[PDB]
């Protein structure tokens, strides 16, 4: 088999500057016939791949001149000139030159921005569910920069640890931010039994904890 | 034009078999190594399948002796016809024309597992008892209780300022919830999110107050 090597993630760059991500085979992708059988697609959150690049030097369907790819038959480096926010997401580096097909395990572009304190907005748990008995409640810490952040839930004072879900977004293809949700989950009996939560961001901009409570 | 098109795929128990295909316009399977890939939850593509265009079939130790490829030549079709499936083939499936540029369907989804199909409970997370009800704010949707994972959250469908985060399991079911923002003085316009899950054929739609 041709083994596809790429770095999982690439520096953050600056928007409308370059950017580049390497790849390279084990096997030289140049063919007889004076064709490089390298393609590289693209896999965004929540889309399906999209082909930028095939044949190593040929711009797919609809994909703009600021995507270019140049290199050997085994060490190639994909060129994004101008980075645009939308541009955040999955490069994979890829051989069409025989079976079995492999693939490259991907590169994350990462975008570089300025930094950004999280709207939190907190939610109790809603009528509609606590008429079925269930009862969770909701905080989301929206807009953020860097992606490193750490929330905190307060019980009527106490660290509620147990029982909580947190779920992060990728980079915002617009804004370049990040996103999160917290989710204490627990009994409506057990949240009867309580009044005042808290749901506290920690992050690493300032040093004034971003809390919401209820 | 040109495209593929992939179908066949859904739930299926532990050691079941379903067979997928895989139509097109513009391309003429006949004419080339046409092959099966599959993508999991690691994110990273899976050969699963090759058939020349002699006919030669080929396929990764993963999966030989219970998948097999198959090409209709007249009617123009692809096929993937699985046998004694694992909870590790579940994955969405494509079909696709690798050689020179290669082109790929937008995939179908196979399941594995003995778990039932769940509609989704979809909760309104909007501001109640003082709030900061003022410019910009911040209305939300809780699903959970579904299964499978397939569900797409849709607001009005002129959402820009949407986040929708990324389902998790819990308990064998799978829960996510979507967030939108607005100036407040359009809060008093109707904003509704519209939960479809086709995995149970609903569609809930929740208006928030
Ligand atoms: O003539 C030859 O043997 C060389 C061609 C071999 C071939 O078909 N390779 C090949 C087969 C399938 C693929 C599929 C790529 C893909 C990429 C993203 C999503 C879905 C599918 C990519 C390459």
């Amino acid at each position: 088999d041709i083994v596809m090597t790429q770095a999982a993630f690439s520096n953050p760059v600056t928007l409308g500057t370059s950017a580049s991500i390497s790849c390279r085979s084990t096997k030289s992708l140049l063919h007889s016939n004076g064709i490089t059988y390298l393609y590289w697609y693209l896999q965004k959150p929540g889309q399906s791949p999209q082909l930028l690049i095939y044949q190593m030097s040929n711009l797919a369907s609809g994909v703009p001149n600021r995507f270019s790819s140049s290199g050997s038959g085994t060490d190639f480096t994909l060129r994004i000139s101008r980075v645009e926010a939308e541009d955040v997401g999955v490069y994979y580096c890829a051989q069409n030159l025989e079976l079995p097909p492999t693939f490259g395990g991907g590169t994350k572009l990462e975008i570089k921005r300025a930094d950004a304190a999280p709207t939190v907005s907190i939610f109790p748990p809603s009528s509609e569910q606590l008429t079925s008995g269930g009862a969770s409640v909701v905080c989301f810490l929206n807009n953020f920069y860097p992606k490193d952040i750490n929330v905190k839930w307060k019980i009527d004072g106490s660290e509620r640890q147990n029982g909580v879900l947190n779920s992060w977004t990728d980079q915002d293809s617009k804004d370049s931010t990040y996103s999160m949700s917290s989710t204490l989950t627990l009994t409506k009996d057990e949240y009867e039994r309580h009044n005042g939560y808290t749901c506290e961001a920690t992050h690493k901009t300032s040093t004034s904890p971003i809390v919401k409570s209820f | 034009e040109v495209k593929l098109l992939e179908s066949g795929g859904g739930l299926v128990k532990p050691g079941g078999s379903l067979k997928l295909s895989c139509t097109a316009s513009g391309i003429t399977f006949s004419r080339y190594i046409m092959s099966w890939v599959r993508q999991i939850p690691e994110k990273r593509l899976e050969w699963v399948a090759s058939i020349s265009s002699g006919g030669i079939t080929y396929y990764p130790d993963s999966v030989a002796g219970r998948f097999t490829i198959s090409r209709d030549n007249v009617r123009n079709i692809l096929y993937l016809q699985m046998s004694s499936l694992r909870s590790e083939d579940t994955a969405l499936y494509y079909c696709a024309r690798g050689q020179g540029r290669p082109y790929w369907g937008q995939g179908t989804l196979v399941t594995v597992s003995s778990a039932k199909t769940t509609p989704p409970s979809v909760y309104p997370a909007a501001p109640g008892c003082g709030d900061t009800t003022g410019s910009s704010v911040t209305l939300g949707c809780l699903v959970k209780g579904y299964f499978p994972e397939p569900v797409t959250v849709t607001w009005n469908s002129g959402g820009s300022s949407v986040h929708t985060f990324p389902a998790l399991l819990q308990s064998g079911l799978y829960t996510m919830s979507s967030s939108v923002t607005v100036p407040s003085s359009t809060w008093p316009s109707t904003v509704t999110c519209s939960v479809a899950h086709p995995a149970s054929s609903t569609t809930v739609d929740k208006k928030l107050e």
